[PDB]
């Protein structure tokens, strides 16, 4: 009526457990080899005698007269890096200045080009991720920039995280303090005329916390031109003003120590040519600015909760509309589950008291190369850093229909959103508990 | 005429 | 009896799984486009052949002879900012002084007006949120105040967080220490004669931790006049008293460095014209004061746990009393769930040892502009800051009735309390597992 | 057989969902007004047409031929303060000295009296709560003590948190170090002859971590007399002893800077008149001391996990023995749940290195007024502070019986242990899913 | 029909509870003795009379006419060390230099050999674990290295955690800063010519966060030869260059204080003979380098979530294909569960500001023995340390078939992946609740 | 003869 | 007569 | 000629 | 000849 028979052993009734597990010493040796914990074979047999493979011949038979089903809970555990190549978090296109030249007697010829910089897999934490990006912009300048004109003064594109506009005085037209108040509010990207960044093929966008208000329109390009209204205002010549006590004030600090120009639009304007995203969003025209088509969001280092799909092709019936095949990247799905990664949050009031000390701690100002320029400076570390953290996930799918004849060797397969094994799985295993559902 | 691009002073 | 048929594939029995998911490469391209993760279409088909849309023609049929239902668990993930425009946490009305004038020979003409200040989306943490508010009060004074008389001495409205009354001596009538003990206890709002604040259209109220004891009476206005009993007492002239060793004591420090007046009611009284909410609450008449109609509550940065409602118009039967429609903002609801945001709490004994150091860390005293005035000073950072943090929510709704003919394309929709898509959704997807419930 | 009918809409079968929610824009306007999130009305109707109230006329009918029941999960969220009046954590009676007088030629007349001090709602954290208490003892002395004789030297009652007995030498009879080792172990309360404290009407007791071994005997009074054996030993005259190198030693420091007496019992004894609870507990007679009827327990700031009861008078059948009534404070109960408050624990090795720095951070020694007296000093901050933290609670009650005719307007009510609405509820809402249970 | 009888007591019906527990005072005395909490006996009897053993005679009988099953939830609690011998985390083979000699007139004879170093069980935290490893490399050099030639200059194999390549200048061919930027990015292992490490028999590999892209091919050997492309570049002679202001630059610092050679390949090249894994991975040929067959992963101190299997040989029926035996290491399995260990993550910006202070805190530079050599230096402590933490696990297995005659003494057994008791179990106990499933 | 009850010195 | 509203001294 | 392998200076 | 067992110096 509801048996469960196996080769030659006492028949069992009503229910039991078949175990899908990678570890088994025997099968690892033989079976999987060129496989990994995301696409492997395993014997469900569990009987000490019998050579695996020869096991493959045997079968667990759930009484034929009834349609069976089984509860499937699984234990999935990864250890995927915040920033890696497979997830698309190690690359990102941006347009920078390539050459600054003296041409055809009087012309200033500026040549800009798009280029894709890559990051060294792993390096978690958001802030640091920013830094690694800024550094990659530089590392490039080091291989092309300088040796083709282009000064530091005109480095296009830099990810910062502050509100260049806190000091700002509605009359002066300047950041009175003479310094862009060094506190971190949200990541944003700053651009110089003519350049900009593109994330079309990168989840890092999600790390900065900047998304399109219309996601499905593939094409994340944020040009200098887009950051309308909201160019970082200029600094008051704190020195002049004070010493001068008319009043100098109108004097908008044009350079800095080591004399770098703050590219001011004209000898008059209080504004600089440096455009900030964060500004355009909440300080620019809400109806036509950038706030119109992009959204200011919480960072999230994981870069985006993605899901993984399970499949047990040789043991569960194929769900409603999937068709059975043998193409690993199209197997039927039997369970979906978010990919095991969380955002742990911490507190480091030590940030920026630490950037200050961190710089001495790290024997180099590698990230802060321009410790004077109020722009190109090293963005403030925000209190509350986030870090992707891997965690085992004791998930639980529902009862799923089973085949009344379970093969000795079952194939287990965890796929990702785009349907492809996921290299970062360290442990995957599931427990199935069959039971009756109705009869034929 | 070589920029090491590094503030050695400090 | 209980089949589950699809186009031309083997019939399935008893149960299975239909998946509602946004990601699918095909549909994103075609279908949604002008949509977002809170109002999108998706094919439930999952069959590799067939052009989406042409998929739309097909249908999953749950045996007609029985009434089906399906378990619906979902995975929702947002990343909404502590302070943003859509949630109503970036604005707040307050009444400040606009002009101080010398008029009609002997009259002192004070003109006050209401005005709505806005904040720059994002900027989490409660303390800092306070600061951003205080700053907005200022930023306004900078554009209207000064250039119309009104000194700093008479800046109306400032959010602080301390107990101006710890030093207080029941005889002296003064805060003996000569300083309002610089420790943070709870946010409160201080007012000058004639002004005050209004939160009628803002959840920030909930951030300060001040609520009406009768919520539903739309209208949160807290006037200076309301803060009866409980005007910040004055400071002992620590210098005079000591040097003088009758005893000066009665001397209540009238100004401070840079000479700002502490607006004392009269040449006699030990009290200042500055009224504090926090005082009125626990130091004023309990029967008629403010403690009568407002409640001192725990802060909470999220500004208020709000819920979101799901709806699968084309797949579930319409719950008891909802009527079926096509107006996105009235679809039937099938599941309610709190909007994925928590209050992580941290410890920063570094607060106020940090405000002290934070000021040097941040190259500007932007928030502390009046580092002498014991009132207008920068509120102490409280130990234990809170920060809204986004978290994926693996929720689980119950079994819901299904239509016996599930369309190829289903429409998914997450709405908010007021019934409107929620821009801050990054990932939404659900798994439905149909099963029999009874027969016709 | 198992329908579910509504006015004039297609009948639904087997199950569905009725939603109890406060937010609804319509009902808030009309219905509740003078109510709050703990006692409100709401329409279950959910049909866009129909004026609420007129909605009230309609009804959801669960087929009559069967007894129905519904699963009731709810979402409760508060934000109640650690210390507030409603929970009984803002008051506490203690007996202090009122007057010290020179009488009838040679008599020293000491007059003691009981008095109830109150705290300013909110002020979380345990340590700080202690401080606020000690401060209230003082604040009183400031209004009565001094101006009636009584010196600081003889201030009765002070909550501390250290083991006055670590230095102690079994021979010397003194705390050799000359200082009561400044580390925090557990809160305790110290008393002078004749005085003491009473918590009979306060949960703060639970905050100090001192409970009766026989709870139900209403009456928590802890007299000086009770703290038998275990009077804080005295300090070695570190100065004398050393400089003197017989050996002075026997010299038990009688005062301190600013000359305050350590009330030593006699010119001989090494013990002081100051009695400590913590001492009596583990250093006094275990059979007759205080350890006999009180228990040393873990602090816990929440002051005591209390529960709240739900009630849906107009929608669920009245549970076994409750009788139906209309007295809000006796409605039948359908679900119990702990009141949403947890004890988050942190680490601040910064404690006492911070009290040391905290005192400079806070521009006043408001809490440490007697920085010399080894007793009246400011208790050490313990590493590991606790803080009540509010958290949304996604609870789940079981299936409960329903009435076969659900009214258009249901009344929701969350009560507390003593049966009274709870002002601190910000959000309450529940989802009910009816389903058959048997037939008539 | 569905009774449950016992010796001579009233029959019980439908269900009840049998308890499997180790603690019992009686049985511990007699029964187990030479056993442990992972392989013990226990009486299910629970009847105060009757000598255990004599209890063993009795039996709980579940009505014979029906096939029973029981829900089995268990409470498992361990306390296994991050690094211990049983889990294979205290050993690890590496190949180091043994002897440096002057031979046969002009030959430099280098003799290398493999050797297995062990660690002192316990010592959690990842960083520190690294250190303990590096130290073991040294401790060996101390017993063989020096006393056979080989200088410190040529110590093969050292686990570090930084990106020797941040300073790097694409033109100079040197790390301009003159210092390998002291910040931690990911663990990696550095090798000198001729040597290397092997983890074939160790999970520490998983601690470093370096795994094979093809796990099942037993054999983790990472030779110097493998770390192709990606030898730590050399340092700029910061001193020469500066003082010299042609420009020295080309000068690649050959030694350091205490004169140790940085083994530069030739008098010309800017590269050193030191090869870094981390470099090869993301800086070397992606198609043939190491990134081809190894994967950069998140650390994880637990070394690898392993599972444990339960078995109640004398109480549950043997699951599908297991055969009943008496060989403790082959008992049938009835439940699988991950071994109770998690990765708690913390923040210590104090790292490397602490290594700096930690060295003075620890009265010895035991781990930093070569505080000058930019390589052999002590790796930077990474912000965010991980620590294996033991946690009780309230797991829940499903209903499992039972024998209709439960013996007085049941045998409980928790096994591990390889099938062997696990010494680290402190508490194991389960609750079984039988109930009917069908009849015979 | 008034005790401010506050150590002004320190 | 212009208030920068900023304590430049400190 | 014995290396203690320890920087005693600092 | 009494050991206070306490390093008073430091």
């Amino acid at each position: 009526r509801n048996s469960i028979r196996y080769s030659e052993l006492a028949p069992l009734f009503d229910t039991t457990r078949v175990y899908l597990v990678d570890n088994k010493s025997t099968d690892v040796a033989s079976l999987n080899y060129q496989n990994d914990h995301s696409n492997f074979l395993t014997t469900v047999i569990q009987n000490n005698d019998y050579s695996p493979g020869e096991a493959s011949t045997q079968t667990i038979n759930l009484d034929d007269r009834s349609h069976w089903g089984g509860d499937l809970k699984t234990i999935l555990h990864t250890n995927m890096p915040n920033v890696n190549e497979f997830m698309f978090t190690n690359k990102f296109k941006a347009r920078v200045m390539v050459s600054r030249s003296l041409t055809k007697d009087k012309q200033v010829e500026l040549k800009y080009e798009w280029v894709e910089f890559t990051l060294p897999e792993g390096n978690y934490s958001e802030t640091m991720t920013i830094d690694l990006m800024n550094n990659a912009i530089v590392e490039h300048y080091l291989k092309v920039g300088r040796q083709n004109g282009v000064l530091e003064s005109d480095i296009g594109v830099k990810f910062d995280t502050r509100n260049f506009r806190l000091g700002f005085d509605p009359v002066t037209g300047l950041v009175m303090p003479g310094v862009y108040t060094n506190e971190a509010f949200h990541p944003d990207i700053i651009l110089l005329p003519g350049c900009g960044v593109d994330f079309t093929h990168s989840r890092l966008s999600n790390l900065l916390g900047i998304r399109k208000r219309q996601p499905f329109q593939e094409g994340f390009r944020i040009t200098y031109d887009d950051l309308e209204g909201g160019n970082i205002p200029a600094l008051l010549d704190v020195d002049a003003y004070q010493a001068s006590l008319k009043k100098p004030v109108i004097k908008p600090l044009t350079e800095d120590s080591k004399k770098r120009s703050y590219n001011l639009i004209s000898n008059d304007s209080t504004f600089t040519q440096y455009r900030s995203w964060y500004l355009a969003y909440n300080y620019g025209d809400p109806q036509t600015g950038i706030r119109s088509w992009t959204l200011l969001c919480t960072p999230d280092v994981t870069c985006g909760s993605e899901q993984v799909y399970w499949s047990l092709p040789d043991m569960m019936q194929d769900p409603v509309t999937f068709r059975s095949t043998s193409q690993i990247s199209n197997f039927p799905v039997v369970g979906a589950e978010l990919l095991p990664v969380h955002s742990k949050s911490f507190y480091n009031d030590q940030a920026v008291y630490s950037q200050l000390i961190r710089q001495f701690t790290s024997l180099t100002h590698v990230f802060n190369r321009f410790p004077e320029n109020q722009i190109l400076a090293r963005p403030p570390a925000p209190t509350i850093t986030t870090v992707s953290e891997n965690v085992p996930a004791l998930t639980d799918h529902g009862t799923l229909p089973l085949r009344n004849s379970i093969g000795g060797v079952q194939r287990v397969t965890i796929t990702d959103a785009r349907r492809r094994t996921c290299p970062y799985v360290y442990k995957a295993l599931g427990i199935v508990s069959p039971r009756v559902l109705s009869s034929r | 005429t070589f920029n090491p691009v590094y503030p050695y002073d400090t």
